[PDB]
Parts: C-alpha cells; structure tokens; sequence
C-alpha cells in the first residue's frame, strides 16, 4: 500500500536561532513526494535514518 | 581592521607585507570624493534660485502636476513622490569596517534646483542661460520653438485650445503608466543590486578556510603557540589582501562608467533643457 | 592634530582642505568569564593510575565527559617522557573549554613509538591504527619494564 | 593668468598622481615580505642553493603581485586620459574650425570663435562670447490685425514705448515703423488671443 | 562564555529563544544573543563605537588651528561640542547664516574661516522674476568677454622590465 | 577598397588581440609554477597526500 508523504520530515539541523533569513543547508533530509511502505511485527533495515510516522 | 579583527601580532605580521593598507584607501577615498563631482555638474547650472510667481496665466497649459507643492515633506511634486515611491540616525557598523558616508548634497536641494531650473524655463524661455532673465510670455515662447523647426507662427496661434488639450492628455496619460508599470526604472535598479552583491559576496567571503585550520583568528590565538602560529597566521592574510583587491578593482571599473554615464547626462542637460 | 596631518601628508605646509588622519576605538575593560556549575573530579586519574592494558589487536576506547580535567599537574610530572601536543597547545590546555574527550590506552614496541603520528605511513602504523590527517587530541607514551617486561 | 596661480589644477592632479604612483612602486623594492631580508644578493650570500629557494620564491611572489597591481591602475588611467582627449579633440575640431550654436557648447552666452594655445601636458582654449544687458521692458502683442487682415512680423516681435507700435529683433532693440515688406498677412482677427487695432 | 570569546556591549535581549537553541546570529556569522550557563537568561550583543578622524585646516600659511570631526560616533562618548548628521565636529562655532560655503563636511553641513565656523549652505542670490504676459524684457547693451578651460591630452611614457 | 591592403586595420586589431589573448591564456597551462611536474594527473599518484 504505497503512499505519498508529500512535504514531511523537516526538521532543525542545528542549535542556532535565526529570523528572517533563508538558510541553504545540505543533511539528510526526506526527499519530497516521495512513497513511503505502509505496514501493519517484521524486522526492517536501518540504512542511516527511518522517519517513523504513525497514527 | 578588515583584515586584522582587534589583534595585536596579526597587525606585527601585516608591517612585512609592504604598505598594502594604504593605496586601497586613496583609491576609495578619489572615488568618494569624485561622486560629489559627479551630482555637482549635473544640477549645479543655475546662478541664482528663481521661484515661480503666483500667476497661473499660462496660455491654458496646466503645470500642476510638476511644479512643487508646499503642502509636502520636501515640497516635492507628484511626478517625483511616485518616482521616489517606486524605487527600494547613525548606526551604520560592523565588525568589518563596512561605512557607508552620506552625500554632501540633500535631497530638498536637489529638488530645490530642479524647481528652479523648472521656474527658469517656464518663466524666462532660454534667455537665462546666455545672461540674466528675460521674462515673456508662455505662448510667444512656444511659438518661437514651433518656428525654429520650420513651421510658420501662424500655426500655433490658431490651433491654441487644441495643442493645449493634447498636452494636458499626453501629461495626465504618464501617471498610469508610472504607477502601474512597476518595470519602468530598469536603469536606476541594476547598479543598486549589483553593489549589494557584490558588498554581500565580500562580507561572505571571510568565513573561509583558506587552508588554514580555522577561518577565524581569535579562536586560533587562543590555541597555538605563537613560535608555531606563525605559519598558521598566514594562508589567511595572503586570500583576504587579493579579496579586497579585486573588490576595489571590480569598484573601479564599474564607477568609470558611472562617471561617463554622468557626463552624458550632464550634456543632455546643458543642452536639452537650457536651450532647443 | 596638526602635527598629524603633516605626518600623514609628508610636509610641513598644507593647504585649506579636510584630510584624514587615522581611526579609534574605544578601549574595553572589566573582562568577564563564565563557566557552567558541573563540580567534580575526573576519572581521567584511575585511568593513568591504573596499568591493565591491551595490545593493537584490541584497543580500549573510554568516554570522558562531565569532568573538571586538570592538565597542569600531568604537564609537571616528570613520569611521562613524550608529550608533542598537535592542534592545541600543550601548555595552554587549561583555558580552552572542550566538548567531549577520548581516551585510548595501549602498549606498543619502541621502534614503532615514532609512527603513532598523523599524515605519514609505516608497519604498524598504515596497517593497524592509523591517526586521520586532522588533529585528535595527542599522545603520550612512557616506558614500562617492570610490569610487562 | 599672470599673478592668480594654482588655476591649472588638473595637469598639476595629473603630474602628482603619477608621480605619486611611480614613487609608491619603487617604495614597495623595500619589504621583506616575509623573507629573511629585502635584497637578493645578501640571501644568496648568506644560504646555499639547497634552501634559498624558498625566500626567493617569496620575493618574486611580492614583487609580482606589486608590479601587477601598478600595471592595473596604469591601465586604468591611460583610459581615463584617452576619453580626455576625445573629448579635447572633438571640442577643437568643432569649435575652432567653425562656429557651434549648441548652448553651453564653448563659452557661457552666444559663441563667437575661439583660440587655441599649448600647455606642458594639455591645452587651453581662449572662447569669445557675446552677453546682453541694460535691459528695459515693454509691453507687448502677438499679432496686428488691419482692415480685418491679422498680420504677423515676419523676423521679429511686436513691442510698444506706450503711444506706438514698432517691430523689433529679439536680441537687440532697433526700432523699425510698421510696413508690408516686414508682416505678412494670415486669416482675420476674430480667433488670435490678444490682436490689437492699429 | 564557555570558550566563546568576544568583545561587544551586552543588553537585555527582546527576542524570544525556544527552549532547545543556545545562542543566535545573523546574515553571514554574526553572534548577537547568547545565553549564559548558570543564570539561564538572554543577552543581546552589540558593537560599541569606532570610527576615522578627520581634521579640517583653514591653511598652515592663513592661520595655525584646525577642527576635527569624528564620523560614525555622536558626541556622547568622546572623552565647543556640535552634532551634525554625519559624525560631530568639535572646535567649530556653530552659526545660524548662510554663505556660499568653502570645504564640505556632509549632509549639507559645512565649515569655512571668517575662526572656522560652521554652517548650512546657500544654494544662491534668491530673485523671483515678475512674469507678466503683457510685457517684455529686450537688452539694450552687449558686452565681449574671454573665457578660457584647460584640457589634459596625454601624460609621460613610461618602461618598467621584469629582470 | 578591392585593390588596397590592410585597410581594415581596427576589425582585424581587435580579432588579433581577442586571440592572442586567448592563446596565451591557453598556454598557461603547462607552466610548472614550482611543482614536481606540470601536469597533474601523474603528481597525484606518485606523492603521498601530504
Ligand atoms: C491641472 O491638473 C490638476 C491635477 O492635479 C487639477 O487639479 C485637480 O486634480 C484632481 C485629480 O486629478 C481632479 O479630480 C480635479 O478636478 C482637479 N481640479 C480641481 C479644481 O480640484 C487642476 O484643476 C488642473 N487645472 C487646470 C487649469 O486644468
Ligand atoms: C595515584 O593517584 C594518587 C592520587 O593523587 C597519587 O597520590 C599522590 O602520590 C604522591 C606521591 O606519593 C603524593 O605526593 C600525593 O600527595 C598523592 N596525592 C594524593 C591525593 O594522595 C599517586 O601518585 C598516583 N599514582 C601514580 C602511579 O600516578
Ligand atoms: C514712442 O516713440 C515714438 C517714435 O520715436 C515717439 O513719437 C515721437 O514723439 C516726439 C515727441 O515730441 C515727436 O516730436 C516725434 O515726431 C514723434 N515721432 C514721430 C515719428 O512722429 C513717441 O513720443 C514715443 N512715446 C513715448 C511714450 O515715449
Ligand atoms: C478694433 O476696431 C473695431 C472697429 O472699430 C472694433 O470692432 C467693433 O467694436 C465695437 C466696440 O467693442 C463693437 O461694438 C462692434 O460690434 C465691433 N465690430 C464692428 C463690426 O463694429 C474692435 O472691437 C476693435 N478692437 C480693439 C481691440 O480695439
Ligand atoms: C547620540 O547617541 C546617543 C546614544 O544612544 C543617542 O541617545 C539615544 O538615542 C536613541 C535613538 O538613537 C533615542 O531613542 C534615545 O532617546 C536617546 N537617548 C537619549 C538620552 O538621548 C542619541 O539620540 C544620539 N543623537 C544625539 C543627537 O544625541
Ligand atoms: C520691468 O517691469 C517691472 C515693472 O515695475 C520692473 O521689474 C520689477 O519691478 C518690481 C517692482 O515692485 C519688482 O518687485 C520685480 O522684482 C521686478 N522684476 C524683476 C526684477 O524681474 C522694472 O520696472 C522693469 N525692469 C527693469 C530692468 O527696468
Ligand atoms: C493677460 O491677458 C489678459 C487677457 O488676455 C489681460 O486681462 C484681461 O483684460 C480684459 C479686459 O479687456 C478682462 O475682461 C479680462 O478679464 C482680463 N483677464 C485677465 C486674466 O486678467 C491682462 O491684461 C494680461 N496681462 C496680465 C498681467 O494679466
Ligand atoms: C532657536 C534659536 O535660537 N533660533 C535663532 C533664530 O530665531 C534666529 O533667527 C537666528 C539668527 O538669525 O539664530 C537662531
Ligand atoms: C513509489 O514507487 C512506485 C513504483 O515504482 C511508483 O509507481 C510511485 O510513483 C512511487 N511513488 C512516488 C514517486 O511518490
Ligand atoms: C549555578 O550556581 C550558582 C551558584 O551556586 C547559582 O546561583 C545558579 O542558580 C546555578 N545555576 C543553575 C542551577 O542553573
Ligand atoms: C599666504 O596667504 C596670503 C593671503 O592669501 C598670500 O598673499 C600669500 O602669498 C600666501 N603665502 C604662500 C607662501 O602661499
């Protein structure tokens, strides 16, 4: 059951304020419109990040 | 203070590098000095300040819209509020040395000369430039200028109401296209965004490297020892000298068009306005 | 100020006109300091203490944080031979406040003392534990012959 | 020009800074830039070919940087001196060889003719000029209609001393009677503002 | 602050801080607001005032005193006191006429000898001209002047080698 | 026009310049400029990265 998580997992990368300015940054972000595995107890890989989203 | 942040030893190891401090600050200081020059001869033309009188007996031309209004900030007319309108005490410092100097000449006296220069051509026809001020009235004036490209005087003084309508359209019909045309003042916007780019990329330019271990000194004082620092010291003043070289470079060649941007503007003037 | 606009002119006449001479700033005082509340003392001190130690094969990894590390008192001691301190200074470790620390412990030959040094190869040097080209802390070695000889 | 001095201001700029510029290049001969000392023939003197390469190295590098800089701005002035002589040119060529009526073209008034005279670096111009005065006002009239006919003045302007009416030039006043030879008839003088019977 | 160094005038801070970052900046890497390890608050830091020195001289051969402006600082912190808009200049009698003025200083403003005032410039010999369309202004007299402007062509030919 | 040489004299000025400027910047290529060699390709797989 393939989804689009559309714009989701932005985070903060660092402990910085700011205000007002648009910051170019390069981490491992999620890429957008991507398709996400839905699941319904398996064992899965951990490649060097998971963004578990759940209801 | 651009170069060497508050520090002591790095200004002991800038003293071997010559006098490389000192030929960037004349070359700043002739290009400050030289843009009062430049706002100078343009506006500058007119011995005295003539005012308009309180006479509006014009022939039917209607000059409202241009001349100044008391009843504003700077006595600024319409045509010169939406100008200003449409183009984007003493704080100004950083930790870098950035200063920016105001202009020797206030905008209420450059507007003070353009009313002049207005007044002038309404009320003296171009009389005033030659000598002193011949005052005459607006429609013999018109005349003379229609007969100065070969059509005969007896054109204007019949088809009066009409050249005056026309005029009064032609004028009312700039303001829409002022106002809505926010893409009309595609020459006074490049130079503005170029120097803010070119201020951005300098100032952005320090937070770098340059091979060293650290691109900031303190940080790297505090650590190494100075018979050992020495080396580390250096690789940082060596890019900064030939960053602010290419900037002055860069400031040079752009201000010598400026400059002849102006004389041209400057002979338009003289010779568009004071006379045909 | 006369006498400085001769200076920076080069002459001893001037002419009517506005001249630059040179800039200032205002001159800070009363520094100030800070520093967290963490109050106590390090293990850092059973470490050197204590000699139960490994070989290249496995070497020990300890995590060093949430001290008040003293480096003066180890940098007089006399019983360590080699310090070579890279990136920070030996002397000025006390004024500097770190992140977190690493400490590994081992024992090592004599003729491969010398390759235990970033940025350069050798046996057991390119080949079992290599130093990244970047500074990690430093080294400090001592000779043992009576425990393990 | 005799006594006022200090009127030749830019050839003087001129002189001073390139004089100014040379002196500061060969002022630079004198750092160590980072070497052990500023003349090549002590270091050579002093080290062998094994290691003096280094403060070697560091000297030409300086020198170079220096003598690029000097380059530049030399370039940049050269530019600079040659609009100044296009200018100069197209100003002799136009002036001097005939008669210009662009306003504030040479002189400051009604240009006449000129002189030209030589200079240590430059040139100077010698304008003459034509300007008014003793000026007097009068009162005016576009247009005169007779027997119905709205005459116009040919060359010239209508003015008034207060009992007659005279025609004269613009820039001068040489009062001339009324007649034919001088007004030419157009239409009738019922739509001209300001007709005047006479 | 914790190896953080640096030199600036600290003030209470405004700004609001989440309760996860421990200090901020600005364009480019400029430390302003901090917060500091026992007490738990917010300070803002600021520079404190510098500036170039500028002398202004009526001639060495006229006379044998000058003014000095300071540019960037007002005079609140410089230990005849006048603030303009640019910087403030001390030394100088501030007057309230207008002449058409000798060096420039800025915004307007401009000092001259008379014992180096300073002043606001006048742009000229205010007339206003009676216009009537009913008359006319004709010369009577003409006059014959000179004018002369000098103009640079060229300047010294200059070689400079390498070896 | 068709019987007299060289009277285009400021086009091909201007065309000779461009290229010759071009050339010697292409030729700056090869210059050692106080390396072990010129080209790069051998400099990094003979030295260590030190
Ligand atoms: C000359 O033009 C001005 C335009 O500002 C006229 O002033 C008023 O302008 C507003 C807005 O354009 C109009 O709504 C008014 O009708 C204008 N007149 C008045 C009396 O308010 C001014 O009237 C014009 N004068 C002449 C002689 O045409
Ligand atoms: C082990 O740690 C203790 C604790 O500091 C060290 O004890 C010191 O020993 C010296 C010499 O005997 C005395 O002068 C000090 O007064 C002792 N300090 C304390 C706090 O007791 C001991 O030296 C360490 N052992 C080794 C081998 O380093
Ligand atoms: C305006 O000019 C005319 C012409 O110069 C004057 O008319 C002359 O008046 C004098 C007065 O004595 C007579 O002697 C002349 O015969 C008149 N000229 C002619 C051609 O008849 C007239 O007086 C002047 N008016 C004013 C007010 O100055
Ligand atoms: C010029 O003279 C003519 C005729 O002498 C004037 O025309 C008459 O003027 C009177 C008085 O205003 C009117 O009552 C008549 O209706 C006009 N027309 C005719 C056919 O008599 C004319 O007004 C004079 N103009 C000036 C400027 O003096
Ligand atoms: C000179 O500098 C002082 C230092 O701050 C200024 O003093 C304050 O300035 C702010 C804005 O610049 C005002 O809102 C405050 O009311 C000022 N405080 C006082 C006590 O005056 C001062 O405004 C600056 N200018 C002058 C002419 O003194
Ligand atoms: C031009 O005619 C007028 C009429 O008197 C005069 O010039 C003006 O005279 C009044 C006198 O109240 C002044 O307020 C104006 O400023 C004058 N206008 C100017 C100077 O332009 C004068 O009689 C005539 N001009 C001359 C030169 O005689
Ligand atoms: C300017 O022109 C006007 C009109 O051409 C002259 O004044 C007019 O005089 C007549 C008398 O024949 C009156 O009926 C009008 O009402 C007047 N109009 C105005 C606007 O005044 C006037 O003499 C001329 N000169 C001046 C200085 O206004
Ligand atoms: C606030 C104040 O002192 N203003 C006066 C002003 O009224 C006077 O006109 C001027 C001298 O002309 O000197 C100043
Ligand atoms: C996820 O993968 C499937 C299989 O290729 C693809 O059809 C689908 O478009 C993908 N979802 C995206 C790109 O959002
Ligand atoms: C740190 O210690 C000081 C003095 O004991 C105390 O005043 C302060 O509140 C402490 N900071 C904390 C507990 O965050
Ligand atoms: C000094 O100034 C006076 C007055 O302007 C002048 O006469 C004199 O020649 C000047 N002297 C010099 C050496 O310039």
């Amino acid at each position: 059951a393939y989804t689009n998580s559309f714009t989701r997992g932005v985070y903060y990368p660092d402990k910085v304020f700011r205000s007002s300015v648009l910051h170019s940054t390069q981490d491992l972000f999620l890429p957008f419109f991507s398709n996400v595995t839905w699941f319904h107890n398996p064992v899965l890989p951990f490649n060097d990040g998971v963004y578990f989203a759940s209801t | 203070m651009y170069i060497c942040g508050d520090s002591t030893e790095c200004s002991n190891l800038l003293l071997q590098y010559g006098s490389f401090c000192t030929q960037l600050n004349r070359a700043l200081t002739g290009i400050a000095v030289e843009q009062d020059k430049n706002t100078q001869e343009v506006f500058a033309q007119v011995k005295q300040i003539y005012k308009t009188p309180p006479i509006k007996d014009f022939g039917g031309f209607n000059f409202s819209q241009i001349l100044p209004d008391p009843s504003k900030p700077s006595k600024r007319s319409f045509i010169e509020d939406l100008l200003f309108n449409k183009v984007t005490l003493i704080c100004a410092q950083k930790f870098n040395g950035l200063t920016v100097l105001p202009p020797l000449l206030t905008d209420e006296m450059i507007a003070q000369y353009t009313s002049a220069l207005l007044a002038g051509t309404i009320t003296s026809g171009w009389t005033f430039g030659a000598g002193a001020a011949l005052q005459i009235p607006f429609a013999m004036q018109m005349a003379y200028r229609f007969n100065g490209i070969g059509v005969t005087q007896n054109v204007l003084y019949e088809n009066q109401k009409l050249i005056a309508n026309q005029f009064n359209s032609a004028i009312g019909k700039i303001q829409d296209s002022l106002s809505s045309t926010a893409s009309a003042l595609g020459k006074l916007q490049d130079v503005v965004n170029q120097n803010a780019q070119a201020l951005n990329t300098l100032v952005k330019q320090l937070s770098s490297n340059f091979g060293a271990i650290s691109s900031v000194l303190n940080d790297i004082l505090a650590r190494l020892d100075p018979p050992e620092a020495e080396v580390q010291i250096d690789r940082l003043i060596t890019g900064r000298l030939q960053s602010l070289q290419t900037y002055v470079t860069q400031q040079l060649i752009r201000a010598a068009e400026i400059r002849a941007s102006a004389n041209l503007a400057a002979t338009k003037m003289s010779e568009c306005v004071l006379g045909q | 100020p006369l006498s400085e606009t001769k200076c920076t002119l080069k002459s001893f006449t001037v002419e009517k006109g506005i001249y630059q001479t040179s800039n200032f700033r205002v001159q800070p005082t009363e520094s100030i300091v800070r520093f967290p509340n963490i109050t106590n003392l390090c293990p850092f001190g059973e470490v050197f203490n204590a000699t139960r130690f490994a070989s290249v094969y496995a070497w020990n990894r300890k995590r060093i944080s949430n001290c008040v590390a003293d480096y003066s008192v180890l940098y007089n001691s006399a019983s360590f031979s080699t310090f070579k301190c890279y990136g920070v200074s030996p002397t000025k470790l006390n004024d500097l406040c770190f992140t977190n620390v690493y400490a590994d412990s081992f024992v090592i030959r004599g003729d491969e003392v010398r390759q235990i040094a970033p940025g350069q190869t050798g046996k057991i040097a390119d080949y079992n534990y290599k130093l990244p080209d970047d500074f990690t802390g430093c080294v400090i070695a001592w000779n043992s012959n009576n425990l393990d000889s | 020009l005799s006594s006022t001095a200090s009127a030749l201001g830019k050839l003087q700029d001129v002189v001073n800074q390139n004089a100014q510029a040379l002196n500061t290049l060969v002022k630079q001969l004198s750092s160590n830039f980072g070497a052990i000392s500023s003349v090549l023939n002590d270091i050579l003197a002093r080290l062998d070919p094994p290691e003096a390469e280094v403060q070697i190295d560091r000297l030409i590098t300086g020198r170079l940087q220096s003598l690029q800089t000097y380059v530049t701005q030399q370039l940049i002035r050269a530019a600079e001196i040659r609009a100044s002589a296009n200018l100069a040119a197209t100003k002799m060529s136009e002036c001097v060889l005939g008669q210009s009526k662009r306003v504030d073209f040479c002189g400051k008034g009604y240009h006449l003719m000129s002189f030209p005279q030589s200079a240590p670096h430059g040139v100077v111009f010698l304008h003459v000029t034509y300007v008014p005065a003793q000026e007097k006002n009068f009162t005016t009239a576009p247009a005169i209609c007779h027997d119905g006919k709205a005459h116009f003045p040919r060359e010239g302007v209508f003015v008034s001393n207060g009992t007659h009416w005279f025609v004269t030039q613009r820039n001068f006043y040489e009062p001339q009677i009324i007649t034919t030879h001088n007004t030419f008839v157009s239409g009738n003088c019922d739509v001209v503002i300001g007709i005047v019977n006479n | 602050f914790n190896g953080l160094t640096g030199t600036g005038v600290l003030t209470e801070s405004n700004k609001k801080f989440l309760p996860f970052q421990q200090f901020g900046r600005d364009i480019d890497d400029t430390t302003d607001a901090v917060r500091d390890p026992q007490t738990l608050e917010i300070l803002d830091i600021t520079p404190c005032s510098f500036g170039g020195v500028s002398v202004i001289t009526p001639g060495t051969n006229t006379s044998n005193q000058v003014a000095v402006l300071y540019q960037g600082v007002n005079c609140t912190e410089v230990p005849n006191v006048f603030q303009t808009r640019a910087g403030c200049l001390i030394g100088a009698e501030h007057v309230n006429n207008s002449y058409e003025c000798d060096i420039p200083i800025g915004a307007g403003i401009c000092a001259s000898y008379q014992s180096i005032i300073a002043y606001t410039m006048s742009l000229g010999a205010e007339n206003s001209v009676a216009y009537s369309n009913n008359s006319i202004a004709i010369p009577i007299n003409f006059t014959i002047s000179v004018t002369t402007e000098i103009l640079p062509v060229s300047m010294t030919k200059t070689s400079v080698d390498c070896t």
